[PDB]
This record gives structure tokens, C-alpha cells and sequence, in this order.
């Protein structure tokens, strides 16, 4: 089971 | 923490100055949000008196707490711009997102709900709808939690299998914003189920991988949704991921936790063909070349893209890896979410990673010749 980072803009 | 930021630097900046004879194309590109999912459209278009042709990706948006989107871009390559195409407004990020092969314009993507959703991209406008209202065309219901796995029968048109996290496996046939309940449902697993995949070309079989550390060989034909018809231990870890070799019906891959691909005959699934090794993490995608039988290439958390040449097995050396490992692609600095082999450019892949990174590349020549 993936747990997907914390997604950063720019 | 944070000396592996010098570490990763470093060896970017080792790759970066090795690029130019190590590829024969680098073209990096910065999403505005990383995607989860990439996939080549299937048509190129060589205008006349130009030099590139025009190519075409299936992206996502994977946001923290923002409106996402499916995402088309184009790609020029050389016989070199990235722009995007359309946005279309999706609730949640995209974990994946494939064409139906019957007909491209049909996109199915898997949401952070439980749904599977499915849409037209030429009944959408150009300009995504500020409301944010995600209106897919169809909404396809029998799931209880979010997954990963994705894949259109090549050989039926509209049937659409998925895996989730709810140890299930769905089958739907969209050929007839409504809400359509799944056809089957598939229950032989006993943990997340990662991945699923239709066979090239028998209609009836398909392939299943999962946290259970199994391997799966499913037939549609038969009355028993609960167990596979064959049902194999496949590593030692969670398998993520896998791929049936387009040239060679027998034979497949899976990737694992574990850090290996899998190479399996599924006529003896009792014994394992062989064992890749190289990757330093996790495996998360799996994928055949579509130009040449015996390659194969992997991805996943150690930031890296293997790219295998199975002929090489048991050759003798002097190394740095096994015979069989045919490039190391060291582009990306975080972690690689998918990637897709170019269908019309021998060679070109492109990959993405949870940095907003998206490149579209191709090894040297005399790397393969």
C-alpha cells in the first residue's frame, strides 16, 4: 500500500 | 535527515554533466503539480517541411488540497516544446489515468474516492470550468476504497478492469454523467490489491498483483469470482506492479517491495524465470518495450529507472551490476511514479516523479547497439 508525499506546487 | 539532499544533489550534478553521452535526448520539464500517472497517446503527427513531429501524454495533477486535473500535453521531438493541451476538472488527484485503445478519446482515471471515472476529452472545454465541478462521463461504482491498478481490454471494447485497496478487483463494460455498477467482482485476494492487467491478446485472462505478496491468472469465463485460476507466491514484499511481454504470450513481469522484477512463464508458475536485481527501494511500475521483445524496465523510490535486456542473462564480465541491466536512467531527484515507452520513437520513455518533474529521454544508440 503506497502512501503518496505531500504534493509541492511551482 | 537532510544530508541525503547533499547526496542527491551531488549525483545529479554528476548525471547532468554525463548526459551528453549517455542520451541521445533530455528534455526535463516542471509540471505546476507532480503527476501520479503518464501515458503516450498513440498518434504522431510529422508536419511537412517541419523538424519534430508532435506527440501526445495522458498526465494527472496530484495537489495538496487544490483543484486537480487530467491533464493532455504535447511534446515536440526532434526528427523541443512541452505545453499543455487541456485540463479537465477531477475530484482529487489522479492516481491513473489510460486511454480505452478502441478509441483514445475515452480516458478512464482512478480518484482518491472510491470511484473509477471515465471521460470523453473532446465533450469538455478548452478552458477547464473555474466552479471546479468534476463532471465525468460516466461514473463507474463497485469499489470501497481507492486504488492504483488500471487497464481496457485490448480485445473487448469498454471492458475496464481496476484494483483498490479494498482487496478487490472490478470489472465494468461501459458499452452500455450516469453511474454504472461493476459487471464482476473479484475477490481473491486478501489485502490491497496494487495492480491488474489485462492479457495482449487472449480476452478472457487477465493478471493480478497484490500486498498478499501473490500473483494472480484470472479467466473471465469462469463462474468462480473467489479464487484465480492460478494463484502464485510471487516475492517477499508487496508486488506492486505487472506487465505482460507484448511479443511473447507466455511470458510476464512483476515488481515488488522487495526490490526485484519478477520474471514469470505462466505455464510453470511454480518456478520463478528470473530475478532483476539492482533497484536500492521499492518497485512501483513495470513495463515491456514496445519495439523489442526482450526489454523490459522498472521504477520506483530509489529514484531510478532500470532498464533491462533479458538476452544478457548469464553473460560473463569483468562489475558495476548484473549483465542483463542495460542502463541506470538517474534524472529524477525524488522518487519516480510512472513512466510510458513511446510507441512511435524506438527508445523515447518519459517519467514522472513526486518533484513536478517530468523528462522524455533516450539512452545513447551504441548503448543498445
Amino acid at each position: 500500500m503506497r502512501s503518496k508525499g505531500r504534493a509541492r506546487k511551482l | 535527515d537532510a544530508v541525503e539532499e547533499r547526496v542527491i544533489n551531488e549525483e545529479y550534478k554528476i548525471w547532468k554533466k554525463n548526459t551528453p553521452f549517455l542520451y541521445d535526448l533530455v528534455m526535463t520539464h516542471a509540471l505546476e503539480w507532480p503527476s501520479l500517472t503518464a501515458q503516450w497517446l498513440p498518434d504522431v503527427t510529422r508536419p511537412e517541411g517541419k523538424d519534430f513531429s508532435i506527440h501526445r501524454l495522458v498526465l494527472g495533477t496530484h495537489t495538496s488540497d487544490e483543484q486537480n486535473h487530467l491533464v493532455i500535453a504535447s511534446v515536440q521531438l526532434p526528427n523541443g516544446k512541452i505545453e499543455i493541451e487541456i485540463k479537465i476538472n477531477h475530484e482529487g488527484e489522479v492516481n491513473r489515468a489510460r486511454y480505452m485503445p478502441q478509441n483514445p478519446c475515452i480516458i478512464a482515471t482512478k480518484t482518491p474516492s472510491s470511484d473509477v471515472l471515465v471521460f470523453d476529452y473532446t465533450k469538455h472545454p478548452s478552458k477547464p470550468d473555474p466552479s471546479g465541478e468534476c463532471n465525468p462521463d460516466l461514473r463507474l461504482r463497485g469499489h470501497q476504497k481507492e486504488g492504483y491498478g488500471l487497464s481496457w481490454n485490448p480485445n473487448l471494447s469498454g471492458h475496464l478492469l481496476s484494483a483498490s485497496d479494498d482487496h478487490t478487483i472490478c470489472l465494468w463494460d461501459i458499452s452500455a454523467g450516469k453511474v454504472v455498477d461493476a459487471k464482476t467482482i473479484f475477490t481473491g485476494h486478501t489485502a490491497v490489491v496494487e495492480d491488474v492487467s489485462w492479457h495482449l491478446l487472449h480476452e478472457s485472462l487477465f493478471g493480478s498483483v497484490a500486498d498478499d505478496q501473490k500473483l494472480m491468472i484470472w479467466d473471465t469465463r469462469s463462474n468462480n469470482t473467489s479464487k484465480p485460476s492460478h494463484s502464485v507466491d510471487a516475492h517477499t514484499a508487496e508486488v506492486n506492479c505487472l506487465s505482460f511481454n507484448p511479443y511473447s504470450e507466455f511470458i510476464l513481469a512483476t515488481g515488488s517491495a522487495d526490490k526485484t522484477v519478477a520474471l514469470w512463464d505462466l505455464r510453470n508458475l511454480k518456478l520463478k524465470l528470473h530475478s532483476f536485481e539492482s533497484h536500492k527501494d521499492e518497485i512501483f511500475q513495470v513495463q515491456w518495450s514496445p519495439h523489442n521483445e526482450t526489454i523490459l524496465a522498472s521504477s520506483g523510490t530509489d529514484r531510478r529507472l532500470n532498464v533491462w535486456d533479458l538476452s544478457k542473462i548469464g553473460e560473463e564480465q569483468s562489475e558495476d551490476g548484473p549483465p542483463e541491466l542495460l542502463f541506470i536512467h538517474g534524472g529524477h531527484t525524488a522518487k519516480i511514479s510512472d513512466f510510458s515507452w513511446n510507441p512511435n520513437e524506438p527508445w523515447v520513455i518519459c517519467s514522472v516523479s513526486e518533484d513536478n518533474i517530468m523528462q522524455v529521454w533516450q539512452m545513447a544508440e551504441n548503448i543498445y547497439n
